[PDB]
RNA sequence: AGAAGACCCUGUUGAGCUUGACUCUAGUUUGACAUUGUGAAAA
RNA sequence: AAGCUCCUUCGACGAGUCGAGUAGUUUGGGAAUGCUGCUCAAAAUGGGAGGUAAAUUUCUUCUAAAGCUAAAUACCGGCCA
RNA sequence: UUGACCUCGGAUCAGGUAGGAAUACCCGCUGAACUUAAGCAUAUCAAUAAGCGGAGGAAAAGAAACCAACAGGGAUUGCCCUAGUAACGGCGAGUGAAGCGGCAACAGCUCAAAUUUGAAAUCUGGCUUCGGCCCGAGUUGUAAUUUGUAGAGGAAGCUUU
């Protein structure tokens, strides 16, 4: 903090205290058991119909069309982008 | 209605100004008689009795 | 129906307000009953203080951060430093707030010494007077001259730092080089143009300069 | 008090002060700000210019604590010094001391240079300061401390 | 634990395995009845995480409600008001179909207390829900401190007053700035904002 | 005498009825998605 | 059987839900504040929020979709003053 | 042929429970028009009256997927202020909150998600009541530990009932 009322790092100067975050902030961390269970279920369950349509588009190297279709089905650009990368990984695993 | 202004807000400072005036007026023989008190045999108006 | 040089009215009285008029004729009656409740609570809580110890916190906005007040409870960082277990403090009149976090050492240190000050003056009677334990106050230390309310003695002492300091002329602080007004104007311009300068650093010409060796 | 009223004065006179012609009806003209553009236009155009229309941009979640910056004109700088201390500086008792005010303790943020200052040097800790406030402080021999 | 596996499986509602089971069970529930007792939960994990235990006093019912919005039950399209209220068709009910199924089960079994409920299936014209109920008169329920709070009289017909999970959603009982009008109760908040409070000294 | 003219006019007062008045609406018709699954044949 | 200090190792955390579109209603909430119907329909340092829609990159704060809990508060309908 | 299990039934079987009243205050659903706009259709009246369902001495809410942007506050509720303000509105008539701050009161907790697995350690009912016994529930999970403030496994020390 620069000790001024305006600027980039404005604010009263104080001694910062470093501590490990709250345990509640550790949410979203993939445990080893959770990843193990989800792999077992993934083999049993399979793929949703819209996922299979995207993988066909990805195999034909229509990446823009695959993202557009993934966006319309999922709803948001961020979730579609994350899903397409996830689908691009499962394609790679299937073909060694 | 019961919404009528029953209570009156008097400034603290006019209450104290009047209370001091009432105490001062209690120290005048003419104002005791003009009120209607029987103070004909009182030696001095600020009648102070030993505690 | 405006008729003269009036101020345009703003009386929100078009919604059958007369059904929801709340008159506080029981202001005096409620006050007397609150005091009766307070007296009963104090009698049942004796000899313990009627309230609980609370920390000092800084008010959370730029308008009020100049002043400190009483918080909800002591953070776990403050309690651990003071040497009090988290689930023992509530049993001895200390307010605990697991949600609060300490981002500065100064505020943490101020609340810890307050916890140690209260612990020094605290007397804990044994769970059974026949056999006192290690953490129970000895019979001799108990005196009987106790305190009624903690917040009266452990309130805020200087909520706002004083502004009546006087210094020798030798210790006169120096001036800002370019002028204090220019220091504020320069600080504002840097924050306003932080993105423009970073965009051109990093310029397309600078990238072209990077591209063209 | 009801005994001080025209109502007690109109007892006996028919119209009660409202006229025989053009009597006191319910709402002759509208209810509220009715007809502000049609038949109450001569009142609004005369006494309330700027009533109708829209000016400026919006501010959806305006918090007024952001805009908090009480001002203090330098003609009242020395009123923040206590009475006993302010005497020796103003009277002319030149010495080795200089007061430090720290405006924020008194509830002020910006300092503006309206009045005048005695030539006694003085140190002020302020969040904001104006061009003339700084200039008049420097001439008196003072120092500006910018704080947050 | 096997309950973690099935929870992960139940998220794959578009998979071949889950879609087949949903289709077959949807046919079975159409034939049976609108409200009928269920011997055991069809989704043991979802029942368990909502408070269901395998002992006497906990009862599962399956309920069925008709999908779609709400049609105004006026005479033959005639609304005798202003044009802004001439709407019959596209209106919607302020509560959820899950609460409607929850409430109808409570009326039939008006000696148990509704704990919670969950979606189990759906088709074109129906949505199927399972309702967990607690018998407050059973000795196994009155003796468990984790559940004997429901014996208290303030908990009668909590599904009618909106005190279940689906009802709290409909009321808008959340802490944020987006729930300003409904944090403490919509009608309670309105009455407070519209009360004109006059004190003794004004 | 019976009745705050029932004719006429005014009111920024109504109501009954009509229609290619203004704004809508029940119903109905058409399209899309869901309910909705399993094969074959060509293009 | 309970705590306290210690660091290595881990650290399960709620799905037709979140979210998106659309329709209706509601709100001070304005490219949509809440609720509901229908269609689509998630993820694990993920998700939500950060009051202007969107793409890119950071930051802050919490941990939804299970539940209980007294006081300050309302009320003269019932009973008694 | 017999014995299980699953699902669905009968019984004036043993033991229980619900309805109705009341509804001033409380929790929901549903839901107007008169009226204002000097007409009127959005608006307003009003998220009100009427109607329907459900409790208590209070009810509801309630221990952050909060507020903030600060040197950060820290469950809920209520009062004063914020504030007739930001904002909404044939941007007309009109409507209209919230953060912060002072105060009244103050209180925190329970589950799902882990194998007791060297021992279902759990519970209703009947008999006996004299310790217990016998059916049944339950392994498609009842006891004990854990709830994110953490926790679990460590090995030293102190300490608690
Ligand atoms: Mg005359
Ligand atoms: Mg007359
Ligand atoms: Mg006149
Ligand atoms: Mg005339
Ligand atoms: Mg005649
Ligand atoms: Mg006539
Ligand atoms: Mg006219
Ligand atoms: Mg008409
Ligand atoms: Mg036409
Ligand atoms: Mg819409
Ligand atoms: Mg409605
Ligand atoms: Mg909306
Ligand atoms: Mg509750
Ligand atoms: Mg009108
Ligand atoms: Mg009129
Ligand atoms: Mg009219
Ligand atoms: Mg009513
Ligand atoms: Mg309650
Ligand atoms: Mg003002
Ligand atoms: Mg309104």
């Amino acid at each position: 903090k620069t000790g001024l009322a305006v600027g980039l790092k404005k604010g009263h100067k104080t001694t910062a205290r470093v501590s490990k975050p709250r345990v509640s902030r550790t949410k979203g961390h993939l445990s080893k058991r959770t990843a193990f269970v989800r792999s077992i279920v993934q083999e049993v369950a399979g793929l949703a119909p819209y996922e299979r349509r995207v993988i066909e588009l990805l195999r034909n190297s229509k990446d823009k069309r695959a993202r557009k279709l993934a966006k319309k089905r999922l709803g948001t650009f961020g979730r579609a982008k994350a899903k397409v990368e996830d689908l691009q990984r499962v394609i790679a695993e299937a073909r060694r | 209605k019961i919404w009528r202004k029953w209570h009156v807000k008097v400034n603290q400072g006019q209450k104290r100004f009047a209370t001091a005036s009432a105490l001062a007026a209690s120290a005048a023989a003419p104002l005791l008689m003009a009120r209607g008190h029987q103070v004909s045999t009182v030696p001095e108006v600020p009648l102070v009795v030993d505690s | 129906a405006i008729k003269h040089n009036q101020q345009i009215p703003n009386n929100h009285f078009r919604k059958d307000w007369q059904r929801r008029v709340r008159c506080h004729f029981d202001q005096a009656g409620k006050k007397a009953s609150r005091r009766v409740a307070r007296q009963a609570k104090a009698a049942a809580l004796a000899p313990r203080p009627v309230d609980k110890l609370r920390p000092i916190v800084r008010c959370p906005t730029i308008k009020y951060n100049r002043r400190t007040r009483l918080g909800r409870g002591f953070s776990l960082a403050e309690l651990k430093a003071a040497g009090i277990p988290k689930l023992v403090a509530p049993t001895i009149g200390i307010s605990v707030d697991p949600r609060r976090a300490n981002l500065s050492e100064e505020s943490l240190a101020a609340n810890v010494e307050r916890l140690k000050a209260y612990q020094a003056r605290l007397v804990v009677f044994p769970r059974k007077s026949n056999k006192p334990k290690k953490a129970d106050t000895p019979k001799d230390q108990q005196t009987g001259e106790f305190v009624k309310s903690v917040e009266a003695v452990f309130g805020v002492e200087r909520p706002i730092a004083s502004g009546f300091k006087e210094i020798p002329k030798s210790e006169l602080p120096s001036n800002i080089e370019g002028g204090a007004f220019r220091a504020l104007r320069k600080a504002r311009s840097d924050a306003k143009l932080i993105g423009v300068r970073e965009k051109r650093a990093k310029d397309k010409a600078a990238a072209e300069a990077e591209k063209s060796k | 008090p009801t005994r001080f009223s025209k109502t007690r004065k109109h007892r006996g006179h028919v119209s009660a002060g409202k006229g025989r012609v053009g009597k006191h009806r319910k709402h002759p003209g509208g209810r509220g700000m009715a007809g502000g553009q049609h038949h109450h236009r001569t009142n609004l155009d005369k006494y309330h210019p700027g009533y109708f229309g829209k000016v400026g941009m919006r501010h959806f979640h305006l918090l007024r604590n952001h805009q908090w910056a009480p001002i203090l004109n330098i003609e009242k700088l020395w009123t923040l010094v206590p009475a006993e201390a302010r005497e020796k500086y103003v009277s002319g008792a030149a010495t080795e001391t200089a007061p430090v005010i720290d405006l924020l303790s008194h509830g002020y943020a910006k300092l503006l240079g309206k009045g005048r200052l005695p030539q006694v040097p003085i140190v002020v800790r302020a969040r904001y300061v104006s061009a003339e406030a700084e200039r008049k402080i420097k001439e008196a021999g003072g120092v500006i401390e910018l704080v947050a | 634990g096997a309950l973690k596996y099935l929870e992960e499986l139940q998220k794959k509602k578009q998979s071949d395995v889950v879609r087949f089971l949903l289709r077959v069970r949807c046919w079975e529930l159409r034939q049976l009845n609108v409200i009928h007792r269920a011997s055991r939960p069809s989704r043991p994990d979802k029942a368990r995480r909502l408070g269901y235990k395998a002992k006497q006093g906990y009862v599962i019912y399956r309920a069925r409600v008709r999908r779609g919005g709400r049609k105004k039950p006026v005479p033959k399209g005639a609304t005798y008001g202003k044009p802004t209220n001439q709407g019959v068709n596209q209106l919607k009910y302020q509560r959820s179909l899950k609460s409607t199924a929850e409430e109808r089960v409570g009326r039939r079994c008006a000696n148990l207390r509704v704990l919670n409920s969950y979606w189990i299936n759906q088709d074109s014209t129906y949505k199927y829900f399972e309702v967990i109920l607690v018998d407050p008169q059973h000795k196994a329920i009155r003796r468990d401190p984790r559940i004997n709070w429901i014996v208290n009289p303030v908990h009668k017909h909590r599904e009618s007053r909106g005190l279940t999970s689906t009802g709290k959603r409909s009321r808008g009982l959340n802490k944020g700035h987006r729930y300003n009008k409904t944090r403490a109760g919509r009608r309670k908040t309105w009455k407070r904002h519209n009360t004109l409070s006059l004190w003794r000294y004004r």
